[PDB]
């Protein structure tokens, strides 16, 4: 069963993906977004994709859709892939550790507009052992 | 209960448009404003045949029917009474004109429905059941082939013939309609006396029952003995297919298990159906607030996103025709196209009754010396 | 009216009929079908088309000869080369009525194809023809070269048509003027009418009757001034207008009438006559002694009356009640018939309004016609046992035995003072077989005096109308018989009665089943649908095997109690087996082989798969595919030939199963992109199927006894019995197969994608 707070995160995270508000993914914003973090697929992979997440060819994803996608249960394996997928995203530094310049350099990326005392409050929030730094198996945990 | 002279003088009929039991509709014209409508022309003495209770007894159902449909007009989904003419031999009921045919043959051209219309059909039928259910009106009469379809997709409830008011503190005791969309509940009223009664319950069991048979394509409960299937029903052990609904999610699933519930009380309302994230969707708001462990799950939903997109677009295979040497029914393309196939092969074996379903035309059972066991 | 005729698709005359001559159609919407079709199909360059695939006038065909060659294959393709007469129909059919732009552009494209000749004078040339060397160019850019004329050009008939079009848009004569009798006014529609019905009583007790239930009629008396007869009078009437002995003049001949004739009061010698309906006759047939029947041709006859009645004035029809039309005891009317008579009261029966009263009120107000033409200007011991025996069948069995061997015309002197003939004691059985409503022997003395029913060529050319094949006649070959034209009705007795032979009942069930299809289609022609050809033979052992099965019983009982049936039972069969509503999947897919009701869209695909394969194969007989150039797919000749390449085998779950096969062929040629270019078996890949389908049966543990070996088929009865689709089902064992067959003729790359 799914909850209002996680509903509203969802809407959050949609409202995000779509820079522009029209009620639509569309092919440019996910382009952008994609070549935002450092991926640039080519044109037909774009629509491919968009064919494979929609039941038909109309081209275009919808809130529905996107709740369908993100409320899958992806078994064990399938979520260790995309975790370390991931956390390699966010681990471009060759270190294995997550540091607060890495998530503000990351959250300029995606287009959030926030302070430095914001990074720092949810970093220490977000840390348990109080090193400043966030493990695999702290990371797992939180994910939900 | 006018005279017939006001009805010859004001509505001429046309070609006939389909045929009943005992009545047909036909095509008139209203002259004042040259408006198509849908005429239904009741034989109250069927054809001279009837004794004259049965006639009395038609007479008075009818004359229910049309009283209990007056109060419920104004709803847009809803069928509408334009004029009504008696006489003593003859009922003329003009409704709306729809245009073409229900459920079932839209069904059985298309094989099976995706969630995108279903949702949508799903949502208005929600909303008239509750509305139905405010008014204090039992129907206990859905049924595919009692829901029209418009140009535009639009569905509108028709053939109230069953409907009934229920005063409050009653419980009915009655049983009727086609034993495969019959809820537990009509069935014990069927052998034991003790039962209370029944009530709205019969109502979601039938919703659930449609969303399986236009989801799945079959009907959940169905098999060649009535016998066997009422124990089936009685069991209520309904069971998914393996390579079937390999490609739905989770969320409809659930809602096809929260809808048939053998428990009453633990039967889904209209209200809390609607409420399912299923049916959940947003406009625009901008009073989203939280602590930063929540835009630390936002931005950590959102990449798992972006990078999952990819993995499930690479997650694809090919045409991989040493498989179709195989086997091709594990390919959807393969099984969409047989099925459709055979469906155009055997399109008119497929009608109304127990005895011709759907249902008979798949056989996902391995046929060999296990069809030795079928009951006691 | 969409196609010419069953060969042409279309022929460019259609428009005359559709334009300034003889105004005949209506639902215009099918006039814009038409035209838009014919100018979407045959216009040209300086010209339009006449029909597709014409050699007239052609660099090819060798002109000095006749009698086409059949190697049309690509001789006359995109070569028609074009008539501006229908070019200049079209100006003064849009002149007509109401178009002027339309006018000025056809006007304008006609004046550019115009020859001046002598004194500088319009001049309309036939035809312009195709250069000779500029021929393959046209077979990739059609209507692209330019033509000449050549040919006969004194063209007097488009030339005449072109300037009365020409002095009609000058405007000195209107359009009114042309045609006097007002013909433009066809598309006018007409409201509805009312219907005139009055109801008589033949004697006091059924006038005393039906008085009991409050139905006021009034007996044959007492209207001395008005006298009712049948109409085979009026048609002896009727055959003697226009009648000369100088010129050796016979006048009209003898002919049934329809409903739409005796409707109509008459005058001869200042006398008013009536004449009942002509299905009320039962000196005919015996259709007309159920009152089912009479109700249902009622409500039909009502209906057509008030569907068109292009006549003035009302209708008026007299329904005589009948002694027939009593129930058994003979004190009160049917159950059917009251409900009848209370029905056509209140005004409403069937599908018009019906009115009721006396002939005196619809005296003042009904289309009278005043006629002029009529002024004045040891067989005596088989005899005695036959005397002295009784029952029914003995009786039918002595008197047809006398007939056929001494007594088609003589006197059997069974009463010493009146001679009694075996017609006149045949005929006198009658009386006594119609009291006991046996269904027994009625039809077999009807099959002695072999009576015909009338309309039968109606019903016949409305089946051919259709674009349908009939078929007289139990199988096999060459006794069937193939009636693709319409015949005369003495022809098609003979016919009938030949390929009949002397089971005689035989004959008077296939008119009877004729004439319940002829009503049968016009009501609902929709479930003629997904059948090419039918036989009345192979109905009627349908029919014997589906009642046998009903019953359980053997075939002789079947047949006992099919000819037992009313005919009301027949009809009912007849659409119970119509509509289509181990042993359930067996025996429909029997039906389906005996009724072969091959897909909407079966020859399509057919054509397509041999577009790209050398043939298909059926256990020698071989279809090549070299057929796919010198026809096409919308013609009939396909059809047949692929119906007869299928019906070699005669059990019909082996044409189904092929019909599976070859259509799993066409679903998987689709998803390669190759050529086989070879020859495909059919069988065999059936065979691999069921192969596969038993060593999987055996994997599970399936014991011997339910994989049983049919007796001369070598396929299980558990595939027959196994449902199409599904995970187990046949339609997965033939594409397996179907693949391997491919992959064992294919150079080691499949290469699909789709």
């Amino acid at each position: 069963q799914l909850t209002e707070e996680q509903i509203a995160e969802f809407k959050e995270a949609f409202s995000l993906f779509d820079k522009d508000g029209d009620g639509t993914i569309t092919t440019k914003e996910l382009g952008t977004v994609m070549r935002s973090l450092g991926q640039n697929p080519t044109e037909a992979e774009l629509q491919d994709m968009i064919n494979e997440v929609d039941a038909d060819g109309n081209g275009t994803i919808d809130f529905p859709e996107f709740l369908t996608m993100m409320a899958r249960k992806m078994k064990d394996t399938d979520s260790e892939e995309e975790i370390r997928e991931a956390f390699r995203v966010f681990d471009k530094d060759g270190n294995g550790y997550i540091s607060a310049a890495e998530l503000r350099h990351v959250m300029t990326n995606l287009g959030e507009k926030l302070t430095d005392e914001e990074v720092d409050e949810m970093i220490r929030e977000a840390d348990i052992d109080g090193d400043g730094q966030v493990n695999y198996e702290e990371f797992v945990q939180m994910m939900t | 209960s006018h005279s017939a002279q006001d009805f010859y003088e004001n509505y001429e009929p046309k070609e006939i448009l389909g045929r009943g039991v005992s009545s047909v509709v036909r095509r008139c014209i209203h002259k004042p404003t040259s408006q198509e409508y849908a005429v239904k022309v009741i034989d109250v003495t069927g054809g001279g045949s009837f004794s004259p209770e049965e006639v009395r007894e038609l007479r008075e159902a009818t004359l229910k029917e049309v009283d209990i449909l007056r109060k419920v007009s104004g709803h847009p989904n809803i069928i509408q009474l334009k004029d009504t003419y008696e006489t003593n031999t003859f009922f003329f009921l003009v409704f709306d004109l729809m245009k073409r045919g229900e459920l079932f043959d839209y069904l059985t051209e298309k094989v099976t429905l995706s969630e995108k219309e279903t949702r949508k059909i799903m949502r208005a039928l929600l909303e008239v059941i509750c509305t139905l259910h405010k008014l204090n009106i039992v129907h206990r009469d859905l049924k595919p082939e009692n829901i029209l379809l418009d140009d535009n997709m639009n569905i509108k409830l028709t053939d109230f013939g069953f409907s009934c008011q229920l005063e409050p503190g009653e419980r009915l005791r009655e049983v009727c309609g086609t034993p495969s969309y019959l809820a537990p509940e009509i069935i014990e009223c069927s052998m034991n006396e003790d039962h209370p009664g029944y009530g709205k319950e019969v109502d979601m069991w039938s919703t659930g029952v449609i969303m399986y048979t236009l989801l799945a394509g079959s009907p959940p409960f169905w098999h060649r003995k009535q016998m066997l299937m009422l124990r089936m029903i009685m069991s209520g052990n309904y069971q998914f297919g393996s390579p079937e609904w390999d490609d739905y999610s989770d969320t409809v699933k659930d809602l096809v298990s929260r809808f048939l519930v053998v428990q009453p009380q633990n039967r889904y309302t209209a209200e809390e159906a609607l409420a399912h994230p299923f049916f959940q969707q947003y406009l625009v708001e901008e009073v989203r607030h939280f602590s930063p462990r929540g835009k630390f799950k936002v931005i950590a939903l959102t990449v798992l996103a972006s990078v999952r997109i990819y993995y499930q677009y690479r997650r694809v295979k090919p045409v991989t025709r040493e498989i179709v040497i195989r086997d091709p029914y594990a390919l959807r393309p393969l099984r969409r196209l047989i099925d459709a196939y055979a469906f155009r092969i055997y399109g008119h074996w497929v009608k109304k009754g127990q005895q011709q379903n759907r249902a008979a035309l798949f056989e996902n059972t391995p046929k060999a010396v296990l069809l030795s066991l079928a009951e006691e | 009216l969409p196609r010419a005729s069953t060969s042409k698709e279309v022929d460019a005359s259609l428009l005359s009929v559709v334009s300034f001559p003889a105004f005949a159609v209506e639902d215009s919407q099918l006039v814009e079908l038409t035209k838009q079709e014919i100018i979407t199909k045959l216009q040209g360059r300086y010209g339009c088309c006449r029909f597709l695939r014409d050699g007239y006038k052609t660099p090819k065909e060798d002109p000095n000869r006749l009698y086409y060659e059949p190697a049309e294959l690509k001789l006359f393709e995109n070569i028609e080369c074009e008539w501006p007469l229908f070019w200049t129909y079209f100006i003064l059919d849009g002149v007509f009525s109401g178009n002027a732009e339309q006018v000025q552009e056809y006007k304008e494209a006609l004046e550019a194809v115009l020859i001046k000749g002598k004194n500088g004078v319009p001049l309309l040339p036939e035809l312009y023809s195709v250069p000779p060397d500029r021929v393959d160019e046209e077979y990739q850019n059609p209507h692209t070269v330019d033509r000449v004329p050549m040919g006969k050009l004194p063209h007097m008939w488009g030339q005449s048509l072109y300037i009365l079009g020409s002095l009609m848009a000058e405007g000195f004569l209107a359009p009114g003027e042309i045609d006097p009798l007002n013909r433009r006014f066809s598309t006018v529609p007409k409201p509805d009418v009312v219907v005139q019905v009055s109801i008589l009583a033949e004697t006091e007790e059924i006038k005393t009757i039906l008085k009991d239930k409050g139905i006021y009629v009034e007996t044959i008396a007492e209207v001395y001034p008005i006298r009712v007869q049948p109409a085979r009078i009026l048609s002896h009437i009727y055959s003697s207008l226009g009648c000369n002995n100088r010129m050796k003049l016979s006048g009209r001949p003898y002919r049934h009438m329809g409903v739409l004739g005796t409707s109509k009061l008459y005058d001869i010698r200042k006398t008013i006559f009536t004449f009942t309906p002509q299905f009320i006759d039962q000196q005919q047939f015996y259709l007309a002694l159920d009152n089912k029947m009479i109700v249902e041709m009622l409500r039909t006859d009502l209906s057509y009356l008030c569907s068109r009645w292009r006549m003035t004035g009302q209708p008026t029809i007299t329904f005589p009640i009948s002694h027939s039309m009593l129930d058994e005891d003979g004190t009160s009317l049917n159950s059917s018939i009251l409900a009848a008579l209370r029905k056509m009261q209140d005004g409403y029966f069937g599908g018009a309004r019906v009115q009721t009263g006396k002939l005196s009120e619809f005296l003042t107000t009904s289309c009278c016609t005043h006629l002029s033409f009529m002024d004045p200007g040891d067989f005596k011991a088989l005899v005695l046992q036959l005397k002295e025996t009784s029952s029914l069948q003995e009786q039918a069995d002595i008197l047809y035995m006398l007939y056929t061997m001494k007594g088609p015309d003589w006197n059997t002197e069974l009463y010493n003072e009146r001679s009694a003939t075996v017609r006149e004691l045949l005929t006198e059985l009658y009386g006594k077989v119609g009291e006991i409503r046996h269904w027994g022997l009625i039809r077999y003395i009807s099959g002695i005096l072999r009576k015909k029913v009338e309309a039968l060529d109606e019903a016949c050319t409305d089946l051919l109308s259709h674009q349908k094949h009939l078929t007289v006649g139990l199988p096999p070959e060459p006794r069937e018989k193939t009636i693709s034209a319409p015949l005369p009705y003495e022809a098609l007795t003979q016919l009938i009665d030949e390929a009949s032979e002397g089971d005689m009942s035989i004959s008077i069930l296939t008119q009877e089943i004729m004439v319940y299809l002829a009503m049968y289609m016009r009501t609902q022609p929709g479930l003629f649908a997904e059948m090419f050809r039918l036989r009345i033979g192979l109905i009627i052992q349908v029919m014997a095997t589906e009642l046998a099965h009903s019953l359980r019983c053997s075939a002789e009982e079947a047949t006992e109690g099919l000819m037992n049936l009313s005919p009301s039972a027949m009809k009912n069969l007849l659409h119970h087996i119509l509509s289509g509503k181990q042993g359930q999947w067996q025996r429909r897919r029997r039906l389906d082989g005996a009724l072969n009701r091959v897909p909407v869209g079966f020859y399509q695909k057919v054509w397509k798969v041999l577009q790209k394969c050398h043939g298909l194969s059926v256990e020698g007989f071989v279809l090549p595919s070299s057929t796919t150039r010198e026809m096409t797919p919308g013609e009939i000749k396909f059809s047949v030939h692929v119906e007869s390449v299928l019906n070699r085998v005669p059990q019909p779950e082996y044409r189904q199963l092929l019909v599976e096969a070859i259509l799993v062929l066409t679903m998987l040629a689709d998803i390669e992109i190759h050529s086989i270019g070879s020859i495909i078996a059919v069988e065999k890949i059936v065979h691999i199927a069921n192969d596969l389908f038993l060593q999987e049966q055996k994997t599970l543990g399936a014991d011997d006894t339910m994989l049983a070996k049919d007796p001369a088929s070598g396929i299980c009865t558990l595939l027959y019995d196994s449902a199409p689709s599904g995970r187990f089902g046949t339609m997965t064992y033939l594409s397996k197969a179907a693949a391997t067959y491919v992959q064992e003729f294919l150079p080691h790359s499949i290469c699909a994608m789709q």
